[PDB]
């Protein structure tokens, strides 16, 4: 026999092993692969697809209505429409989206994200909106004067119903932590703020609905990636399923 | 075979001296079903009437 | 190297099932593929394409799981001798007829030429048959016809100078070994329409072909056993040639050395109350 | 010694292993292989051989008579001769044939099947018969009008004693399940119906036998295969054979 | 370390293993091989050497005399000299010869055997002898008329003292079983009969010895072989030798 | 590589048995193949074809199971020393004469040159000889003639600075090792018609060739044994040269170091009542 | 040898330094039966009478 | 993982193993090898060096004097000077020499040995000496007439102070046993006798020392070798050294 | 399976093993390596950097002042400034330097060392100093007359503030032991003495500071190396850190 | 390396997929001690006076 020295790690089972193993049915010949539409080779093809933010997460809003941010006729200038901490982890609105639910399976992320907004008011309803991205270091911008100092787009309601604010990868490091784990101070990875402001006002003809909606949508850009698989927090069980 | 479809392609490596030690043979061998299905002196082509 | 090339055989399972050619309608008195004559003993020659209008089908299905090698090429139980603590010795007569699954699989053929891989699992237990701890070597000795059999655990026959033996541990990995085709005949016989002896027609020697019988495996522990040991003997048939298919066994097996069956109720499939409903 | 790491599955015995193993008689030289007629390399050579259906499985019929379906002079038009659920598994008439007994050893099947019928009446006995195959989805056809809507052949009794109804592989999937396992809903794989009808009538000269027989025979076509070996249900034992 | 999977048969000791194993004295340099006469490479070189049959195995004959079959002046015609069941196993006269003692170590045999007989009467003693080999199926031939129907030689006593009856390999199968194991019905392998008869008579001058001897000798032909080593029955011990 | 080619020897067993040529009838005074003369000491030259009318037979049978290598090339028991718990030390004198099966197989030859594979199985048991659990290292020390023998379990001889030793576990796999041909002579001798010493003709030194004796194996446990240990010592003879075949042993063996036999009843094969019936 | 008939064909691979470590030799060696069967100065051909 | 079958001898420790094994300091770089005089590659270079026999081993002689064999003026003719059993083992005078102490580590020996004798008398002291080697089979030669029948040299005292008696390898076998193990009858390997005799006499001028000495020296010839290491008998300990 | 023989050392864990081992995250793709200044490939790049000797190790001197050897105006000739046993081990002043702290991790050393001294007196302060290295064998040199017999440099205070005394590798052996382990007599490796003397005197203008300082610095030369990692003596813990 | 002197010569053989699985690297890499010992804009050759 060939002299050998089995070493440490002998007979262990690692769940991420990449080893060949004997087939219990070595003569089996599977059914052919047929053409099926929509073959996926990499889950970042899904992450680049837009999905709707559960953006209207105010206490008391249930169901489909959590998907429409209110936008109204204002009686005061430069008012705020929306505020959102840029986070792939945690439990805020981004966490339940396609990108957010993929991020639940991963520990680290990098790359640019885009947010596409669609206005749902009547044809006759006009308005201009400021969408701002504030890099980290401080708090959420308090007024439109402070928010405009950051990356921002200005949206004119019109025939083209939707706008994109690209949130570019602006970062001290090549990767950030998905989670906000407190004991581990993963707030170190704070990724900034997204805020929405009235650039002029929502204006309506007499007797029209004085309230309309924005449907926010989010997706990853082609420069985006995830590392380190991890267990999804909110997919649990207390018993074996029967 | 890192896969063609229904082609299993195996290198049987016997480590012992006697051929009986080798693992099982994976070749497909010739099938002559007609020694059992058409065991008759005169061939009967499908399109013909069998008798006469 | 070429010498190592001798110890490697590239062998391929890529035989496919038959395909289907598209066909169209036929209105003629020329070609009558559906008319048959079962009296000749030939199976029908009519095919799909000549009976209905078919599409084209490219063959994709393999046939290898029904190759004789694949059908026999797995391990099955063939012997379960129990080593008691009173004598610490047991034996198993070598043939594939104690356990019905392998025997019934073999009953599809008349003559069979093969090699065997044997696998032995030893299990220790108490008198009430509950698993128990016992670490001991055991010895399996091949005793061919005419070699004296051991009569005790300490018999000097277990020297094993000429009988081959395997020594393994009761709580170690299973003993395993291969065997070439050993018959004096050019194949084994699954069924034998004759007598074991000249000048004798005793019913107990009808159907007994002694060229299938290569002798005995004998079993002791190397010390006197503290608990009973059960050896499970598995055989995998390999490198298999098969001739002359048969009507397979349908009645249950009753005896080890003959085909006796009950035959009280002559039927195999279940009954119904009417042939024109289920 | 060469450093190694034995992994999981060490020292296991799998019954379908394909491994070389030391020969206990390494100097043995077997007897030559001689020519024997009828060498079989693949059990689908057996499955393509016709065998007789235990087709007359009515309660009370015993022995050889279970192999002959009665055919009589009818006093009414368009009557039914036979009905059979197309099934390689279970315990109906197909289960005891050569193809059915091979199917007992396998879990899955694909391909076309043919049924050859031989009439056994007198030379002077005439008749025409309709043999129908109904694809699944519903019940057994209730009358000859409904059965004729399917695949079917029409058989004229004459010099050529026998007919073939080819039951073609008509199937949503590449393979079906052999068994009808209830807990697992293998009735999903229902494969249709075979029925036999009087196309005209059986007609006899005065005082001839008013009853004759069909011997049904079945076999696989060359496009047929089996997968997944499995234990045969009805080959059992309660004790070791002595 | 190289990933491995030790399988079944690990750590077993098989007595017929063909494996290399570490040498406890790896620097030792043995004495040269010198020429010695009579090197043996294969035990069938011994089996082809003639040895004397313990042929006169009658109850009461001891010692060297068991090696001489009596031959006498007969007072009746066509008398029998000897009878012997052709068997390499068992315990009859062939079992103690060189070929028989080699057969004790083997389970199966094939090939032709020859028996050489040497007459030991006086120079003046004449005779003719019939040596018969009867293939199996029945009993020992009862009279010289029945024995002559088989393979046979007719021996004339003269200057050339000896004769050979070649017992040719006549056999349904390529090999026979050495043993006559009853439980296993190895009488299936019955190999026939050898008998010796007076072809004329032994004739002597007045007052010569009216009894002389045949020394029977046996050996294997070059077409002979053995299979399956097995333990020798009669080489036993009840205690360790001291 | 060629260097690894040095460690591989392609070796072939393909020697066949002799075939048979067809022959026809012969009526002549020219050729008399059946007339022999055993007085010369030559074996008969007559063959099948010259004695009867033969058919042609193509040779198909091998001869390799009776090659001297194959005949000796398996393991057999040669020593069974028992290590008691009082001193935890034992030894075995190294020769193949305690157990009769290997000794009788060797008695077919005069001189034998071989290597040895030794295999040692240790088994622990109680005083009543029932298998028991005991995990301990043991030491087998080769003690050649003139090396001081250990007298206790803790003797400093077990240092083993110059004697080779093998250490293995009682409940581990069997110790195994090979040995070259070690005789001072150019072969071993199975039988010796001489005296072990000059100036001495004591019967106890007749038939004693001390060049067959390479010394002792000594056995201790590395701690004091709790239960008795039985070592079974197996030898497989390999790379075998054999000279001068003999009449094989027929009487049972009685003593380890000489050929003494009973010889009370001078016969080997069994008796019958009449030479002309069975 | 994945099989010719009665030809066992083996590559003995010794992993240790000493030739004595190698497994058993599978060669068939020359047989000279006549040094034991015909050990006589004058050859006696089968068809001749032995004496004289 | 690669399928394997660990066999017998697994996990054993043999003291003569020749196996590679992991280095506990794999980055260490040793000091260079410098030139040192007197490098030894093989202990037979030592065995070919002459050393002094402890030849005067008479009871009562202690210390350096055990190295000088007495030689005296004789008053009788043909007297014996010395007698010595030729043995590399045991405990006689050869056992404590360089060759003898090397032989203590080995079991078997072969080859020629030489014995060099140096006379130590005064310049004016004359003599002739017979040195004999008697091959084995009998006893020590009893008189100079019997000893001269063997291999022998005749030594004339003179300017060249020393003589060599070459004891040639004369032996039935290629090797002998070093030891004289009684239970194993290693006296089988008896290697003969060395004796020394007065060939004429030791003659002195008046009043000179009437006693002088021979210093015997021994070494191996270039055709000599040892086999089978073994433990040295007389290098023992009863306790661990502290 | 391939026949094998696991040998001794099976399943052991050696802390200096050099073996590949399965990666628990085999699909991970790390962040790129960026340029960072000051990449170190070998700790002897650090050992060649000068560091300050904790040279003023007199009882009672604490803190930064332990780094300045006093130098004063002398009232007597040829006085001693400093004395130091040349030792990489132990606990004297060299032990806390960069070279000394690296030597704490190693067992053996070789090569030349240099000591650079910087004078810190006023611009107007003059002096000449003798720096001596005495190879081992005796004690510390007692007077400047004895010290000058060794390797030595003579330092003139001036514009170039600093001097180097190169302590060359002068040694019977290629390597020395770092430690002074008493039980093991590692004083065998005594490496000599460094002493500092007034070559003339420190001279000052009236009313200047009559005391100034030398800052001693040490580093390894390019011919220096370390062997055998070992645990650092003074980096201990009594509890797990929390 | 069956030995040159102070040259360890190793064939690192990684059996696993990820480079991180490989054993430790035995190469000696370039040493630039002068980025730490001579970290100054103007080189000062040994034989010169350092200041001015
Ligand atoms: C120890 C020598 C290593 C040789 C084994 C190489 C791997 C075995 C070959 C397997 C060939 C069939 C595998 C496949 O392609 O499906
Ligand atoms: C233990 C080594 C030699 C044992 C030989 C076993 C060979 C078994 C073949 C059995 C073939 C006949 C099967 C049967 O009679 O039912
Ligand atoms: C343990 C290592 C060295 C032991 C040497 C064993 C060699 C045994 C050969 C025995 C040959 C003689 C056989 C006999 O005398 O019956
Ligand atoms: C670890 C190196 C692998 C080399 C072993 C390759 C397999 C052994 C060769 C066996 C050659 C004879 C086998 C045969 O053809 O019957
Ligand atoms: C299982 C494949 C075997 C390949 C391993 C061959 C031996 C490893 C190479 C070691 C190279 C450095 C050794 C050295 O020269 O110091």
């Amino acid at each position: 026999g060939l002299p050998t020295k089995p070493g440490p790690g002998s007979y262990q089972f690692m769940t991420t092993d990449e080893d060949c193993s004997p087939c219990i049915l070595p003569d089996f010949q599977p059914t052919p692969e047929i053409f099926i539409p929509g073959k996926v080779n990499n889950l970042l093809e899904i992450a680049q697809v837009e999905s709707i933010l559960e953006a209207n997460n105010r206490e008391g809003v249930e169901g489909v209505e959590r998907y429409v941010i209110p936008v109204s006729v204002q009686d005061a200038l430069d008012a705020q429409i929306y505020a959102l901490r840029l986070e792939l982890g945690g439990s805020g609105p981004l966490s339940s989206s396609l990108l957010g639910t993929l991020a639940k399976h991963y520990t680290q992320w990098s790359g640019s994200v885009e947010i596409t907004c669609m206005f749902t008011g009547t044809f006759m309803t006009t308005g201009k909106v400021l969408l701002a991205y504030t890099p980290p270091g401080g708090d959420m911008p308090r007024n439109r004067e402070e928010a405009m100092l950051g990356t921002h787009v200005i949206w004119d309601f019109g025939l083209q119903s939707s706008i994109t604010l690209v949130i570019p990868w602006i970062s001290a490091s090549h990767f950030r932590g998905v989670s906000n784990d407190d004991v581990l101070n993963y707030q170190y990875y704070a990724a900034g703020h997204v805020t929405i402001w009235y650039q002029t006002n929502m204006v309506i003809p007499p007797g029209f609905p004085n309230t309309a909606g924005i449907i926010m949508m989010i997706a990853a850009q082609p420069n985006f990636s995830f590392r380190i698989q991890k267990d999804r927090e909110d997919m649990t069980q207390t018993a074996i399923l029967q | 075979g890192a896969q063609g479809g229904s082609t299993i392609n195996y290198n049987n490596i016997n480590y012992y001296s006697h051929a009986a030690s080798a693992a099982q043979n994976k070749q497909d061998f010739t099938q002559d079903p007609s020694k059992f299905t058409q065991p008759i002196a005169d061939v009967i082509k499908e399109t013909a009437v069998p008798l006469k | 190297g070429k010498m190592l090339k001798d110890a490697i055989d590239k062998q391929v399972a890529g035989a496919l099932v038959a395909g289907t050619t598209t066909s169209t309608h036929s209105v003629a008195t020329d070609s009558t593929p559906a008319l048959q004559a079962a009296e000749t003993g030939a199976t029908s020659t009519a095919r799909d394409e000549s009976m209905i209008e078919t599409r084209t089908i490219v063959p994709t299905h393999g046939i290898h799981e029904t190759s004789v090698e694949s059908f026999f090429g797995r391990s099955s139980l063939v012997g379960m001798p129990l080593l008691a603590t009173g004598t610490s010795i047991t034996h198993w007569r070598i043939d594939f007829r104690e356990f019905v699954q392998l025997r019934a699989k073999m009953s599809w053929f008349t003559y069979m030429r093969f090699d065997v891989e044997f696998t032995i699992i030893a299990t220790s237990s108490t008198g009430q048959n509950v698993t128990t701890e016992q670490h001991t070597t055991y010895q399996v000795m091949y005793v061919p016809p005419g070699a004296p059999v051991p009569s005790n655990q300490d018999s000097f026959q277990w020297q094993s100078g000429c009988n081959p033996s395997v020594f393994a541990d009761t709580d170690g990995p299973p003993a395993q070994f291969s065997v070439p085709f050993m018959s004096s005949a050019n194949a084994y016989s699954t069924v034998y329409d004759g007598y074991a002896r000249f000048m004798d027609t005793d019913p107990d020697r009808y159907g007994i072909l002694p060229s299938n019988f290569l002798g005995f495996m004998y079993f002791r522990t190397l010390e006197d056993a503290a608990h009973q040991v059960r050896f499970r003997i598995y055989a995998k048939i390999k490198h298999t040639s098969c001739w002359i298919p048969r009507a397979p066994r349908q009645a249950p097996y009753k005896k080890r050395y003959n085909l006796v069956f009950s035959g009280d109720s002559d039927r195999i499939c279940s009954n119904r109350a009417s042939l024109t409903s289920y």
